[PDB]
Formats: structure tokens, C-alpha cells, sequence
């Protein structure tokens, strides 16, 4: 039961995915043809893995997972990669063309060809559940397939599947990495279209998690390579609640509920730690205080934004391995001693706690250290704003121009479409402003 | 009343959802196609042209 | 899996198009007998985007060779590697160019057009998925201008959601074999600003200024030239044809760089003619521009830049932001981040490290402007017009192709004086 599908959308969604999905079997001890030596549930089970896992009759455990690309490269990978027998090829979905880098050609012509066979697959995973809870959307902002193709399956989830949960998980475009001068442009479509579509959308910083590799693991200049398993980290944090359950567990679904105030800001900011490689946490063993500081210091944080200068409307503490409630509630009142962190005044000013007791692990190979105990807060806060801010000038120095845009006018867009976007995120950024606003 | 308003209120989600999807879909192969339509019919006028030149090199003698 | 069709096209596209394969055919380890012969796999990863996979395992490059002139066909087989390319895709037909546009275009041209047509479906039928096409030729002549633009318009109209790809070699009264291509150039740019997605532009003056002034060749070989042609046209592919984060094809590269459809003319750079801030400097230097214009006369919207080599991408990402930052007037500040830049650990051959660059810069008007000034320079008067309503033209087609290239220079100037406020 509360099975959870996720979808891996485009080059960085699929790239994320072999990245959690590696870091999953390895924290269920999943061997890459599936077999789970622990799992005497032969077939079938209902253990807390399930809720990500189906099984065969022949013991394999298989990711209720589906990575879609228009094109084949990178799926190829995980087709003839290690872990390729994990999944049923039928759940590795490839076009040929890809969608260039562009919005229209994922969400319409290109995506449309490919939209249909897509849900035919989710349906297929979607009826080996017996208590579907909901997606998780792996994808970028910034890619053609990532931006329009997710936006268009998102519709089309939203209407097969009623209001059935959505998560995001959406890489945010960084400059040091950034394909495509159009990003701002794919990034703002895409957002205005998911919107309604999406229940709560964790972003995913390039720039913050590049900054974070450089810093934390003085890694000269870090690949995606480098960036997703730091990412897989945050994100096995977040469904670590969904994946394993003991006595001090909460349910991810309950952190929502005080992530969430409003339907449109339901964009949480993650924050994690430690970030350390092997060398440095060498004879250096990490309090549940010095994470728990680590929460609070931005450079630690998924979006590059300052909480600082915005308000609290939520902040959860999610905590894996040796940690336990005395420890924190320790660390989480010195935190409050030695900080401010201010909340909006409609809003109580509660942590809201979880500790999951299984320790995290690391993918071999990688530079983060295996530590016993880490912690991914998230909370809600205005400041998350100046995301959209960064991104609607970008939008905006071009759009004024209107460089580009004929090629999505070339694929049947109409400048009204990059209006109402744009103008939605204004609406958004407003949105963010009058949460924010003391009540009268 | 209030569980089929909740019924009600999904329902007109799908619905909305449903038809701005196929809303779009249409506008959007209109505008692409009349966007090739406009692409081969200029192409076309210079087929045309490549014979009224062709043709006046004819004319003479 | 993603094809592209190769087109050469008269004198110079011809032998510029056989150096390209030389270059390419020997950078992906494949010997004038078709057969595989490289040390790794890398050299193949990406051979389809270039080359069909033939009978046992041979390598056949997706070219085909067009002109109107014979001479050009077994001089492309007696030279080397002209053995590789299929024998079918020699499309050619002999009533010869005259120099005149008119004919190439319209007249003369227009007989085997369809002959070429013919053998251009044939490839692309093949294709698991055609990207687009890829025209290597003059301005300057009359097969490789006019037929050449001749072709493109007849192959966008079959293939209208293709990308559209030209290799053209603009016409300097140095090295000038004739007097008329300023008329030539102008008719087929006309041309290339309505039907082609990414041209490159490859001026004479520039080449024969680089061998002279720079590389000090008083008397400068065709050779010579192409010698920078070919490792620029390796340059500005080495994303289409190796394993890259970027997956380029034509179109990523074409939505990067075309931020309005008709200002789709490159001005190419090449370093060296070794450190990557040396190799960086030098590839921003108006000296390696294959466009004879100063790119400090005007400004970047886009550039493309692709190093090569053993490297620090570190280096790389600290001087390639160097010279933005030391340079921020030189580059638009209305579209953000449009100085995108790869790295091929794979050198060309004799080089340990170079760099390519690819620029969609308004001083690329300075190469018009000199093309505007000397085809004028024969129209106030009415110069050699027969030689053109003698194939059939009319006189404002003259004139349209004028004012079209004077609305492209202005088009270019515009977004020069543009600001974010
Ligand atoms: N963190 C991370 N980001 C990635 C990865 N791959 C691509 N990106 C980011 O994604 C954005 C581009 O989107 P892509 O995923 O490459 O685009 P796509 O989904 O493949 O879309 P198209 O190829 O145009 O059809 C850029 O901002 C990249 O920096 C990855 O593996 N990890
Ligand atoms: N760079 C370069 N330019 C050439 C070459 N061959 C011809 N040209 C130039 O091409 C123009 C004449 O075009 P050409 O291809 O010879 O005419 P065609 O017979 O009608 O195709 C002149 O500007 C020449 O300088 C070459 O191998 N390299
Ligand atoms: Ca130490
Ligand atoms: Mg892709
Ligand atoms: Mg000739």
C-alpha cells in the first residue's frame, strides 16, 4: 500500500534517477539484478520498501519508476548500464528527436507523439498498486523535453489521475551549466503550466548545488556526475519517510500539510547536511547540533535565496541515522537562543521533527563521506522568491527583445502563451510578497 | 452536500484540465502547420519566378 | 541516429568539401578504403551524424559532390580519399558555370537540380533521423552561389523542418578569380537570409589576411587558405561529431545561437593560426576571425566556443568568464549567458590544443557593407547586366537583392544600439 510512482523526465530527471534510484537499492540492499537477499516476501510484500519497489516471482525487485526522454542517448545508458536489470524495458521510454531545447517542441510536437505511449506505461505500474498515493516528477527547468514534456504530462496526470498527489523535484537553471540561452524562457512555461498541476515542487538549484560541491568537497569543477549524487542524497532524505518507517517516522504527506499553506506556494527550500568528504570527517564524528547548525548557514541550501531577509511559514527537520528526540530538541533550542528565525504571524513558529533510524549510506566511488547521522530541513519562506525573481529578469531582458521566440512560434506557440506566463509568475512573486505581510 | 461538492470540484478540475489541453493542441497545429503552409507557398513563388525568368529567356529572337 | 547530408557545390565547395572529409575521415580513423583504423571508441561513437555504415563494416561519407564543370570529379578521386565517396552521389553536369549566378540559379542550373534532388532523397531516406543539410560553396562563382542557393530552397521546400546549414566562402578582390561576385555574392545572400538556419561565413579577404599578415605568405596557396577552412570546419563540428554534454545537433546549436531568424550569419575564429588564456585571448582576437570584420566594431549576441584538447576545464570556465566580465560592453546584456562554450579532450592533429569560435556578432555588417560596396560598384552605371537578363533576370530582382542585404545590415545595427534600458 501508498505506493509511490516515480517519473524521470528528460536528460537531468533520468540522470537524478539513476542517481536516487542507485542510492535506493544500496540503502535497501538491493543487488542490480534486483535480488534482495533481505526480502524473505518472495513476489510480493507490503515492507515500507514496496512503497517504491514492486517484486517478481523470481525475487527481482523492480523500481516503480519510468524514465521517459525523446531521445535515446541517456536512457541507452541505463539500458546497457549496471542496474539495467532492474527495470522492465518497457518502463525505459525513448523517442528520437529531441525537443531542442525547446518548450514547444517537448510539450507539442514532439511530446505529443510520445505523450499517449507514456501514460499507456504509468497505467501499467499504476495498476500493480493497491493504494496509489501518488508521482514524483523528476525533471529540468531548462531542457525542452524537462520543461514542455513535463508540463504536458502533468496535464495529462491531472486528468487521468484526478487529484492523486504530484511531487517535483525540478532542477533550477545554473549559468555555470546551463545548455541553452532559453532556459529562463523553457523555465518560466513550464512553471506557469505545472502550477495548477503540481501539490509541492522541491527545487533543485544547479548553481547552489555546484557552489555546495566546489565548497564542501573541494571539487575543482564539479559534473553532473558530482551534482546528482549530492541530489540523490537530499532526495533520498525526503522519501526516506515513504521508504523505511519506525516508531519516530513522519510521513512526508505531513510535512506537506504545514509546507503547504496556500496551492500556489507550495515551493519548500531543502537545506542538508553534512556535505563532507571522507578526508575531512575523518576523525571529526558530526552532533545532531553541528547538522542541525549546518540547516541554518545558506550556503548549505538547495536554492541560492536569503531566508534572512524573508519570513518562515514552515521549517521541518528531517533526520536519518543515529539521532535521537533528546539530541535534537537540544540542538533545536540553542538554534533558537542563537537565532532568529522569524516566522509570519499567521503562522506558528513550531520545528516539526522526523528521524528515520536507518543511517545513510553512500554510493561507492563517491567523495561525500559515510556519515552516521544527516538531516534535510525543509521549510517554507518568501525568500524562496528571489528564484522566480532571478529567473522572470532573465525572461525578461529577452522577452522585451523577443529574441527567440520565433522558434516557438515556429512550433505553433503564440506570444500571448509567453504573456500569461510571464505574467502568472508576476501573480507568484506577488503571491510570495502578501504571504509575508503582517495581518491587520 | 459536502462530499459531492468535493466530487464536483475534481471533476470540473479534470474537466477544465481535459478541454485547455485540447484547446491548445489545436491552436497549436493550426499555427504550426499555417506557419509551413506560409513556408511552402513562399518557396512556391519562387518556383514561379524561376520560369517567368526562364520563360523570358525565351523571348528572344 | 542523428544524420546530417553534406553538399558540396561547385569549384571551391568541392575542394573545400574534400578537405573537410580528409580532415574529418582521418580525425575519426577511417582510411581512404572506408575501414575503421582508429585507437578508440570515442572515434565512433558518433560517426552515423557524418558517415553510412556500408558493406562489411565500411564507412561512406553521407556527401555528395555537385558542379556544373568537369575537372572537379577526378581531381575530388585522384585526390585522396576520393575513393571513399560513394560514386552515385557524383551529380554534375557539363554545360559549365561562366561565373554567372544566373546560370547556376536559374538556367543551367535548374537541368540536374532535380538530378540532385533525386540523389538527395536517397540519402535521406537512409537517415534513422535527419537532422538537416550541410552546403559547402561559393558567392562568388555561379554553380556553387547559384545553384548552390538553387538547391537550398528546392531541398527546404521537401524538407521544410530541417535545418539548413551553409558553408559559405565570401568573394575578396584579393584572390578574386573574376570581377562580377560582388553581383554573385549579394544574389545568393539575398538567398541565404530566407532559406538557410546557420550560415558560416568564410571570407577570402579574411583567410588571405590571416596567411599574409599574420602567417606570413606573400604569395597564399588555395591550399593555404583551405588549410584554415578545414580546421575551422572541424572546429565549429566537433560538437556535432563527438560524445559532448551537449548532444549538439544542428537544432540546439541553431536555438542557441539565432535569436531572430534573418541574423544567422557566424563570423568563425580559430586559435592557434600553449595556454588556454592564451588560446582563449587569441580566439577573441579580430587577427583569427575568418571574417574579415572587427568584432570590437560592433557586438556579440551569441557565441558558440569549443576548445580541444588536455585541458583544466577549470581554466577554461575562469577565462571564458575573464573575457566576458573584462568585456561586458562587447556582448549584449539583454540575452543573458549567450557565451555557451565546449570542450573536446580530442585534439586536431598537429595541434595539442586549439579553440574554435563561432560568433553571431553585428560587426559581421562590416563583411556586407564591403560586398554592398563593390556590388554597387558595378550597378550605378549598369555594369554586366546582360549577362544576367541574357539568362533571363530582371532588373529589380537586382535591385531586391540589394535593399534585402542593405535591410539585413540596418537589421544588424539595430540590435547593436538596442539596450536592456
Ligand atoms: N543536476 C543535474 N542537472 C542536469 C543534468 N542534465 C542536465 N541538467 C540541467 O538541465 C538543463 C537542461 O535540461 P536537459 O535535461 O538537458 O534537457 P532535456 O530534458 O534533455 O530536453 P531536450 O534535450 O532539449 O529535449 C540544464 O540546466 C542542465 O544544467 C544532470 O544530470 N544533473
Ligand atoms: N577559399 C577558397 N576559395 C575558393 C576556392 N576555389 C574557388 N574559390 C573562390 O570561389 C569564388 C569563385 O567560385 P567557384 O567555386 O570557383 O565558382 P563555380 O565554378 O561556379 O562553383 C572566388 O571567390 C574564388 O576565390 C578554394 O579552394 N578555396
Ligand atoms: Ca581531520
Ligand atoms: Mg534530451
Ligand atoms: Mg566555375
Amino acid at each position: 500500500m501508498r505506493e509511490c510512482i516515480s517519473i524521470h523526465v528528460g536528460q537531468a530527471g533520468v540522470q537524478i534517477g539513476n542517481a536516487c534510484w542507485e542510492l535506493y537499492c544500496l540503502e535497501h540492499g538491493i543487488q542490480p539484478d534486483g535480488q534482495m537477499p533481505s526480502d524473505k516476501t518472495i513476489g510480493g510484500g507490503d515492507d515500507s520498501f514496496n512503497t517504491f519497489f514492486s517484486e517478481t516471482g523470481a525475487g527481482k525487485h523492480v523500481p516503480r519508476a519510468v524514465f521517459v526522454d525523446l531521445e535515446p542517448t541517456v536512457i541507452d545508458e541505463v539500458r546497457t548500464g549496471t542496474y539495467r536489470q532492474l527495470f522492465h524495458p518497457e518502463q525505459l521510454i525513448t523517442g528520437k528527436e529531441d525537443a531542442a531545447n525547446n518548450y514547444a517542441r517537448g510539450h507539442y510536437t514532439i511530446g505529443k507523439e510520445i505523450i499517449d505511449l507514456v501514460l499507456d506505461r504509468i497505467r501499467k505500474l499504476a495498476d500493480q498498486c493497491t493504494g496509489l498515493q501518488g508521482f514524483l516528477v523528476f525533471h529540468s527547468f531548462g531542457g525542452g523535453t524537462g520543461s514542455g514534456f513535463t508540463s504536458l504530462l502533468m496535464e495529462r496526470l491531472s486528468v487521468d489521475y484526478g487529484k492523486k498527489s504530484k511531487l517535483e523535484f525540478s532542477i533550477y537553471p545554473a549559468p555555470q551549466v546551463s545548455t541553452a540561452v532559453v532556459e529562463p524562457y523553457n523555465s518560466i512555461l513550464t512553471t506557469h503550466t505545472t502550477l495548477e498541476h503540481s501539490d509541492c515542487a522541491f527545487m533543485v538549484d544547479n548553481e547552489a548545488i555546484y557552489d555546495i560541491c566546489r565548497r564542501n568537497l573541494d571539487i575543482e569543477r564539479p559534473t553532473y556526475t558530482n551534482l546528482n549524487r549530492l541530489i540523490s542524497q537530499i532526495v533520498s532524505s525526503i522519501t526516506a519517510s515513504l521508504r523505511f518507517d519506525g516508531a519516530l517516522n513522519v510521513d512526508l504527506t505531513e510535512f506537506q500539510t504545514n509546507l503547504v499553506p496556500y496551492p500556489r506556494i507550495h515551493f519548500p527550500l531543502a537545506t542538508y547536511a553534512p556535505v563532507i568528504s571522507a578526508e575531512k570527517a575523518y576523525h571529526e564524528q558530526l552532533s545532531v547540533a553541528e547538522i542541525t547548525n549546518a540547516c541554518f548557514e545558506p550556503a548549505n541550501q538547495m536554492v541560492k535565496c536569503d531566508p534572512r531577509h524573508g519570513k518562515y511559514m514552515a521549517c521541518c527537520l528531517l533526520y536519518r541515522g543515529d539521532v535521537v528526540p533528546k539530541d535534537v530538541n537540544a540542538a533545536i533550542a540553542t538554534i533558537k537562543t542563537k537565532r532568529s528565525i522569524q516566522f509570519v504571524d499567521w503562522c506558528p513558529t513550531g520545528f516539526k521533527v522526523g528521524i528515520n533510524y536507518q543511517p545513510p549510506t553512500v554510493v561507492p566511488g563517491g567523495d561525500l563521506a559515510k556519515v552516521q547521522r544527516a538531516v534535510c530541513m525543509l521549510s517554507n519562506t518568501t525568500a524562496i522568491a528571489e528564484a522566480w525573481a532571478r529567473l522572470d529578469h532573465k525572461f525578461d531582458l529577452m522577452y522585451a527583445k523577443r529574441a527567440f521566440v520565433h522558434w516557438y512560434v515556429g512550433e505553433g506557440m503564440e506570444e500571448g502563451e509567453f504573456s500569461e506566463a510571464r505574467e502568472d509568475m508576476a501573480a507568484l512573486e506577488k503571491d510570495y510578497e502578501e504571504v509575508g505581510v503582517d495581518s491587520v | 452536500e459536502v462530499i459531492q461538492k468535493a466530487i464536483e470540484e475534481n471533476n470540473n478540475f479534470i474537466k477544465m484540465a481535459k478541454e485547455k489541453l485540447a484547446q491548445k493542441m489545436e491552436s497549436n497545429k493550426e499555427n504550426r502547420e499555417a506557419h509551413l503552409a506560409a513556408m511552402l507557398e513562399r518557396l512556391q513563388e519562387k518556383d514561379k519566378h524561376a520560369e517567368e525568368v526562364r520563360k523570358n529567356k525565351e523571348l528572344k529572337e | 541516429m542523428r544524420e546530417i547530408v553534406h553538399i558540396q557545390a561547385g569549384q571551391c565547395g568541392n575542394q573545400i568539401g574534400a578537405k573537410f572529409w580528409e580532415v574529418i575521415s582521418d580525425e575519426h580513423g577511417i582510411d581512404p578504403t572506408g575501414s575503421y583504423h582508429g585507437d578508440s571508441d570515442l572515434q565512433l561513437e558518433r560517426i552515423n551524424v557524418y558517415y553510412n555504415e556500408a558493406t562489411g563494416n565500411k564507412y561512406v561519407p553521407r556527401a555528395i559532390l555537385v558542379d556544373l564543370e568537369p575537372g572537379t570529379m577526378d581531381s575530388v578521386r585522384s585526390g585522396p580519399f576520393g575513393q571513399i565517396f560513394r560514386p552515385d552521389n557524383f551529380v554534375f553536369g557539363q554545360s559549365g558555370a561562366g561565373n554567372n549566378w544566373a546560370k547556376g540559379h536559374y538556367t543551367e542550373g535548374a537541368e540536374l537540380v532535380d538530378s540532385v534532388l533525386d540523389v538527395v532523397r536517397k540519402e535521406s531516406e537512409s537517415c534513422d533521423c535527419l537532422q538537416g543539410f550541410q552546403l559547402t560553396h561559393s558567392l562568388g562563382g555561379g554553380t556553387g552561389s547559384g545553384m548552390g542557393t538553387l538547391l537550398i530552397s528546392k531541398i527546404r521546400e521537401e524538407y521544410p523542418d530541417r535545418i539548413m546549414n551553409t558553408f559559405s566562402v565570401m568573394p575578396s578582390p584579393k584572390v578574386s578569380d573574376t570581377v562580377v561576385e560582388p553581383y554573385n555574392a549579394t544574389l545568393s545572400v539575398h538567398q541565404l537570409v530566407e532559406n538557410t538556419d546557420e550560415t558560416y561565413c568564410i571570407d577570402n579577404e579574411a583567410l588571405y589576411d590571416i596567411c599574409f599578415r599574420t602567417l606570413k605568405l606573400t604569395t597564399p596557396t588555395y591550399g593555404d587558405l583551405n588549410h584554415l577552412v578545414s580546421a575551422t570546419m572541424s572546429g565549429v563540428t566537433t560538437c556535432l561529431r563527438f560524445p559532448g554534454q551537449l548532444n549538439a545537433d544542428l537544432r540546439k546549436l541553431a536555438v542557441n545561437m539565432v535569436p531572430f531568424p534573418r541574423l544567422h550569419f557566424f563570423m568563425p575564429g580559430f586559435a592557434p593560426l600553449l595556454t588556454v588564456p592564451e588560446l582563449t585571448q587569441q580566439m577573441f582576437d579580430s587577427k583569427n576571425m575568418m571574417a574579415a570584420c572587427d568584432p570590437r566594431h560592433g557586438r556579440y549576441l551569441t557565441v558558440a566556443a569549443i576548445f580541444r584538447g588536455r585541458m583544466s576545464m577549470k581554466e577554461v570556465d575562469e577565462q571564458m568568464l575573464n573575457v566576458q566580465n573584462k568585456n561586458s560592453s562587447y556582448f549584449v546584456e539583454w540575452i543573458p549567458n549567450n557565451v555557451k562554450t565546449a570542450v573536446c579532450d580530442i585534439p586536431p592533429r598537429g595541434l595539442k590544443m586549439s579553440a574554435t569560435f563561432i560568433g553571431n556578432s553585428t560587426a559581421i555588417q562590416e563583411l556586407f557593407k564591403r560586398i554592398s560596396e563593390q556590388f554597387t560598384a558595378m550597378f550605378r552605371r549598369k555594369a554586366f547586366l546582360h549577362w544576367y537578363t541574357g539568362e533571363g533576370m530582371d532588373e529589380m530582382e537586382f535591385t531586391e537583392a540589394e535593399s534585402n542585404m542593405n535591410d539585413l545590415v540596418s537589421e544588424y545595427q539595430q540590435y547593436q544600439d538596442a539596450t536592456a534600458d
